[PDB]
RNA sequence: CGAAGGGACGGGCGAUGGCCUCCGUUGCCCUCGGCCGAUCGAAAGGGAGUCGGGUUCAGAUCCCCGAAUCCGGAGUGGCGG
RNA sequence: CGGCGUCCGGUGAGCUCUCGCUGGCCCUUGAAAAUCCGGGGGAGAGGGUGUAAAUCUCGCGCCGGGCCGUACCCAUAUCCG
RNA sequence: AAUCCGACUGUUUAAUUAAAACAAAGCAUCGCGAAGGCCCGCGGCGGGUGUUGACGCGAUGUGAUUUCUGCCCAGUGCUCU
C-alpha cells in the first residue's frame, strides 16, 4: 500500500476510473482515509478531529462510503 | 655522487616528498628538479614529464629502487615522486 | 518453545533453501524462503578488488524491473569501469598520442636530413 | 588368466583424465601472415592454474588483424611474466623471455621453452613445469635446427617452427618431497585413477605374471623383451642394462 | 629459540617423517610462506596463491614464478645470459 | 528452585574444587579473559587521548 | 611555472563531463575562502560533432555540426592540461564565478560560449579540440 | 574426410489487407552474418515472481477474505509526466 | 456481539541461523550453460518555433499466464528384508 | 620394565581370519621426442594415457629416519654391433 501525505494528492486519486469503496477507519485521534484501486491501497492519515468532517462531503463521484467499524 | 649529492639538501634545502603533492608542485612552477624512481609505474612516468615540460622542469631518473630512493633521502619510508623547492648549498641543478 | 516445519518440498539444506526467521500477526513463528544475496558488478580493469558503487547488487535477472539510472553512473565508462581506472586511461591514451607526435616529428627530421 | 591392469588402462573410463576443472588446452597461436612476416602484441592479463599440471598458464589476450575482435590465449608462462606485460608473437619481434619467435631466427645458445615439433601445431617440447631447449647450431641450407631436448637428445628439428624464450614457469617443484599420502592422494585426484599402485608380486598370479608362491618373490627374470605380447611385457622394458 | 630449539615451521609435522625429510622442506616452507618485497611497488606483500604463481597485495601484479622461491636460481642466470645474445645480436 | 541456587552461585556457592568438572580453560577460556582485557585497556588509552591525559607519543 | 593560462586546452578527468576537452577561462589558483582548493574555470563541449566526410549535403552537415557545450570548476589535481592552445575569446561579461546560482544564466552561459566554440570549429582552425578522445 | 545459416538491418521492385494518405503482409535482388553443432541429461546444481488470517470428517503459500509481485502484449498507443 | 489488554527495560565467551571482515592450507586452486545487465561507438531518426521521433518504461490503467504432481506413511506397523 | 614385527594416519577377506597382510611418503631402475612408449578395440584417416611433452607418461622392485648395500654375467633372461 501508498501512504498520501498531504490532502489534496488523495482527492485526485480518489475520483480516477479504476478507484472503488473507500473504507474510512477511526482509530482514536489517529483517522485513517483508505481508498481501493486497482494496484495500491492509498490510505492518508489525519491526527485531528475537525479535519474529518470536511473531507466527508468532499466525494463527488457518488462511491461507497461505507463505515468501517 | 648523486645520492651523496642528494642528501645535502636534506638537512639544508626544502623538499616534498609523495606523487601527490608534488601532482600539485609542479603546477605553481617554482620548483626546478623532479627525482623519478625506477620501479614506479610507467603511466606515472610520463605524467610528471608531459607536466615539467610544461613548467620547463628538468627531470632527472634515479637509478636505484623507491626503497633505495627513500633511503637516500634520510627517510625510513619508500617514495615514488619527489621534487625540490630550492638547495641550500648544492649544485643538483645546473 | 515451539518447533517449526518447511514450507516446500524440499527437505534439504541446499544453497536455494536458504530460510530466515519471521514472526506473524497470528502470534506464530514461520520460515520465510529468501532470495540469494546479490553482487555489484566488477571492475573491466581486473586491478581493483572492490567492487562498483553507486549500482545496486542484485540477482541478475532482477536487473529487468530496475531503473536506467540504478544500473549505471552517470559517467564515461559508467557501471562497467571504475572510477579510478577510467581516469587513468584518460591520461593513458592522451600520453601516448603526444608521444606519436613526438615520435613523427623525430621521423620526419630524419627524412629530410638523410 | 584374467585382463592384469594397466592392460585395463588402454580401455579407459576409469582411468582417463579429469579434464572438468582444466581451463583449456595450453597451445600457441595459430601461423597467419602477421607472425610469419612481422610482429604481433599480446597482452598478458592474469595468470590462472591448471589443475593436473605443474605449470601456470598466462592469459594473453592479442587483436585478430583481419576482423574487429579480441582472440584469448592459453600460453604457458614464461618464469619472469607478469600481468599487464606486453608479448610479442611473430618473425621480427625482438629478444627477451616471454616472447614466441621462430627457431630459425635467434642465436644458437639461446634458452627457450614450448618448443614447436612439426611448423603449425603450436607447441609440443619442453613445456612441463620448469623444463627448456637450448639450440646447438642453425642450418640456412634446408632450414634445419638442432635443438638439445631436456631428456638429453638432440634433435634436428626445421628452422621454421618456434618457441617462447625462456623456462617455465615453476621450477623446483619435485625438490620438495610429499611427505604424506593424502598430498600424493590428492596430486593425481586432479590427474586421473592411477596413484594406489599395488606391486604385482603380492597380487594373486592370475591378476599378474610374477604373483604367486608361498614367498614374495618373482620366480622369472624382471627384464622382459620389447616385442612381449600384452599381460607379459611387464617389468623392466627391453633394458639395456639393470644396475647402477 | 624462543619457544622451540630447532624444529620451527616442521614442528607442526611432530616426530614423524623422519627428521631430515622434515630438515629438507624446513628450507621450503620457509620460501614458500615468505612475504616477499616487491619490484613494482616495494611493499612486502607478495604470496603464494598456487603453484609457480607470485601475486602481489598492493598494486595486485600478478608474476609467473618459482614453485617455492620467488626467483629461482635457473631464471636469474636464464635471464642474465639471454639479456647477453639481446645487445649481441642488436650492437 | 533454580533460581534459589543461581543466587547461590553468585555469591560463589556450590562452586568449590569438588563441584568443577571442567578445566579453566574449559568454563573461563585463557583466550576470553585476553579477549576482554583488550577491549578495556585499550579503550582507556583511547579514551585518555582526545582528553589530553596522555600525549601521541607516550600513548603510542 | 604558471602553465594554466586563459587561452588554455585542458582535458577532464573526473565528472560527468570526464573525458571531455576544456578551455580554462578563469584561473584562480588562490582559494576564495567557499572554495579553498585551488581551482579554475574552464569551457568545455559535451556532444562531440561527427564525420561530415563531403557526402551528405548541405542540410545534414549542418546536422552533423552541432556542439553541445558546458561550463563547470574543476579542481588542478582533477584536471589535465596540454601544451596546446586556443585562443577562443569567452567575454567575461557572461561567463563567470557568480553562475552557478542561477541557472538561467547558466543555460545563457551555456548557450555563448556554444555558438563561439561552434564558428571555431569551422574554417578548420584548432581541429585537434573537435574529434573525441579515443579511449 | 562435410555445399552443416532458411536467420537479421537498411534499400529497390510488385501486390494485396484495414478509412491501399499511412501502417501491415509476403516473393525476388543488393547487404550483413560464424561460432562449435541435432538432441537428451539434476523434482538436492542455475533458474524472474506470494504472504497474513480464516475455512474441511479428511486439501490448502493451491479454497475464501485482504494485501502484493513477476512475465508477455497493445495496432489506433490507454492517460499523464 | 461487546468490555478491556496485548506494556516498560537490561543483560550474557550464552545455543542456532544469517550477513560482513580478516587470517591460514593446497605438487588439492575448488564447475558449466540458459538468461539478464552495463559500457565503447554513432550506421540512422525527428521537428522547425509548436510540435514530433523517442521514451534498457518515470507514474497510473487494461487483458492473459496454457499442461502434470499435490491425499497419507516416511518407520520398533503404510518402504526394502 | 622389556623382546619381535610393522615406521606411522589409512585399507583389507560383506557372512569364522583387522594382522606381522595391502597401501603409503621416501629410495633405485627400465622404455619413450609423438608415424613414439604402454594398452584397448572384429573392423576402420579408430580409441585411452592426451584439455598430456622427460620436474611428463607408462611398467617395475624395496618400504619412514640413520648407516650400509660386499663378491659373482658361469646359467637363464634383457640389451648392444
Ligand atoms: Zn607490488
Amino acid at each position: 500500500p501508498r501512504k498520501i501525505e498531504e490532502i489534496k494528492d488523495f482527492l485526485l486519486t480518489a475520483r480516477r476510473k479504476d478507484a472503488k469503496s473507500v473504507k474510512i477507519k477511526k482509530n482514536k485521534d489517529n483517522v485513517k482515509f483508505k481508498v481501493r484501486c486497482s494496484r495500491y491501497l492509498y490510505t492518508l492519515v489525519i491526527t485531528d478531529k475537525e479535519k474529518a468532517e470536511k473531507l466527508k462531503q468532499s466525494l463527488p463521484p457518488g462511491l461507497a462510503v461505507k463505515e468501517l467499524k | 655522487s648523486i645520492n651523496s649529492r642528494l642528501q645535502l639538501v636534506m638537512k639544508s634545502g626544502k623538499y616534498v616528498l609523495g606523487y601527490k603533492q608534488t601532482l600539485k608542485m609542479i603546477r605553481q612552477g617554482k620548483a626546478k628538479l623532479v627525482i623519478l624512481a625506477n620501479n614506479c609505474p610507467a603511466l606515472r612516468k610520463s605524467e610528471i614529464e608531459y607536466y615539467a615540460m610544461l613548467a620547463k622542469t628538468g627531470v632527472h631518473h634515479y637509478s636505484g629502487n623507491n626503497i633505495e630512493l627513500g633511503t637516500a633521502c634520510g627517510k625510513y619510508y619508500r617514495v615514488c615522486t619527489l621534487a625540490i623547492i630550492d638547495p641550500g648549498d648544492s649544485d643538483i641543478i645546473r | 518453545v515451539q518447533r517449526l516445519t518447511y514450507r516446500r518440498r524440499l527437505s534439504y539444506n541446499t544453497a536455494s533453501n536458504k530460510t530466515r526467521l519471521s514472526r506473524t500477526p497470528g502470534n506464530r513463528i514461520v520460515y520465510l524462503y529468501t532470495k540469494k544475496v546479490g553482487k555489484a558488478p566488477k571492475s573491466a580493469c581486473g586491478v581493483c578488488p572492490g567492487r562498483l558503487r553507486g549500482v545496486r547488487a542484485v540477482r541478475p535477472k532482477v536487473l529487468m524491473r530496475l531503473s536506467k539510472t540504478k544500473k549505471h553512473v552517470s559517467r564515461a565508462y559508467g557501471g562497467s569501469m571504475c572510477a579510478k581506472c577510467v581516469r587513468d586511461r584518460i591520461k593513458r591514451a592522451f600520453l601516448i598520442e603526444e608521444q606519436k607526435i613526438v615520435v613523427k616529428v623525430l621521423k620526419a627530421q630524419a627524412q629530410s636530413q638523410k | 588368466g584374467r585382463v592384469i591392469r594397466g592392460q585395463r588402462k588402454g580401455a579407459g573410463s576409469v582411468f582417463r583424465a579429469h579434464v572438468k576443472h582444466r581451463k583449456g588446452a595450453a597451445r600457441l597461436r595459430a601461423v597467419d601472415f602477421a607472425e610469419r612476416h612481422g610482429y604481433i602484441k599480446g597482452i598478458v592479463k592474469d595468470i590462472i592454474h591448471d589443475p593436473g599440471r605443474g605449470a601456470p598458464l598466462a592469459k594473453v589476450v592479442f587483436r585478430d588483424p583481419y576482423r574487429f575482435k579480441k582472440r584469448t590465449e592459453l600460453f604457458i608462462a614464461a618464469e619472469g611474466i607478469h600481468t599487464g606485460q606486453f608479448v610479442y608473437c611473430g618473425k621480427k619481434a625482438q629478444l627477451n623471455i616471454g616472447n614466441v619467435l621462430p627457431v630459425g631466427t635467434m642465436p644458437e645458445g639461446t634458452i627457450v621453452c614450448c618448443l614447436e615439433e612439426k611448423p603449425g601445431d603450436r607447441g609440443k617440447l619442453a613445456r612441463a613445469s620448469g623444463n627448456y631447449a637450448t639450440v646447438i647450431s642453425h642450418n640456412p641450407e634446408t632450414k634445419k635446427t638442432r635443438v638439445k631436448l631436456p631428456s638429453g637428445s638432440k634433435k634436428v628439428i626445421s628452422s621454421a617452427n618456434r618457441a617462447v624464450v625462456g623456462v617455465v614457469a615453476g621450477g623446483g617443484r619435485i625438490d620438495k618431497p610429499i611427505l604424506k599420502a593424502g598430498r600424493a592422494y590428492h596430486k593425481y585426484k586432479a590427474k586421473r585413477n592411477c596413484w594406489p599402485r599395488v606391486r604385482g608380486v603380492a597380487m594373486n598370479p592370475v591378476e599378474h605374471p610374477f604373483g604367486g608362491g608361498n614367498h614374495q618373490h618373482i620366480g622369472k627374470p624382471s627384464t622382459i623383451r620389447r616385442d612381449a605380447p600384452a599381460g607379459r611385457k611387464v617389468g623392466l622394458i627391453a633394458a639395456r642394462r639393470t644396475g647402477r | 629459540a624462543k619457544r622451540t630449539k630447532k624444529v620451527g615451521i616442521v614442528g607442526k609435522y611432530g616426530t614423524r617423517y623422519g627428521a631430515s625429510l622434515r630438515k629438507m622442506v624446513k628450507k621450503i616452507e620457509i620460501s614458500q610462506h615468505a612475504k616477499y618485497t616487491c619490484s613494482f611497488c616495494g611493499k612486502t606483500k607478495m604470496k603464494r596463491r598456487a603453484v609457480g604463481i607470485w601475486h602481489c597485495g598492493s598494486c595486485m601484479k600478478t608474476v609467473a614464478g618459482g614453485a617455492w622461491t620467488y626467483n629461482t636460481t635457473s631464471a636469474v642466470t636464464v635471464k642474465s645470459a639471454i639479456r647477453r645474445l639481446k645487445e649481441l645480436k642488436d650492437q | 528452585r533454580c533460581r534459589k541456587n543461581t543466587l547461590a552461585r553468585r555469591k560463589g556457592r556450590h562452586m568449590g574444587i569438588g563441584k568443577r568438572k571442567g578445566t579453566a580453560n574449559a568454563r573461563m577460556p585463557e583466550k576470553v579473559t585476553w579477549m576482554r582485557r583488550m577491549r578495556i585497556l585499550r579503550r582507556l588509552l583511547r579514551r585518555y587521548r582526545e582528553s589530553k591525559k596522555i600525549d601521541r607519543h607516550m600513548y603510542h | 611555472g604558471k602553465f594554466m593560462k586563459p587561452g588554455k586546452v585542458v582535458l577532464v578527468l573526473a565528472g560527468r563531463y570526464s573525458g571531455r576537452k576544456a578551455v580554462i577561462v578563469k584561473n584562480i589558483d588562490d582559494g576564495t575562502s567557499d572554495r579553498p582548493y585551488s581551482h579554475a574555470l574552464v569551457a568545455g563541449i559535451d556532444r562531440y560533432p561527427r564525420k561530415v566526410t563531403a557526402a551528405m549535403g548541405k542540410k545534414k552537415i549542418a546536422k552533423r555540426s552541432k556542439i553541445k557545450s558546458f561550463v563547470k570548476v574543476y579542481n588542478y589535481n582533477h584536471l589535465m592540461p596540454t601544451r596546446y592552445s586556443v585562443d577562443i575569446p569567452l567575454d567575461k561579461t557572461v561567463v563567470n564565478k557568480d553562475v552557478f546560482r542561477d541557472p538561467a544564466l547558466k543555460r545563457k552561459a551555456r548557450r555563448e560560449a556554444k555558438v563561439k566554440f561552434e564558428e571555431r570549429y569551422k574554417t578548420g582552425k584548432n581541429k585537434w579540440f573537435f574529434q573525441k578522445l579515443r579511449f
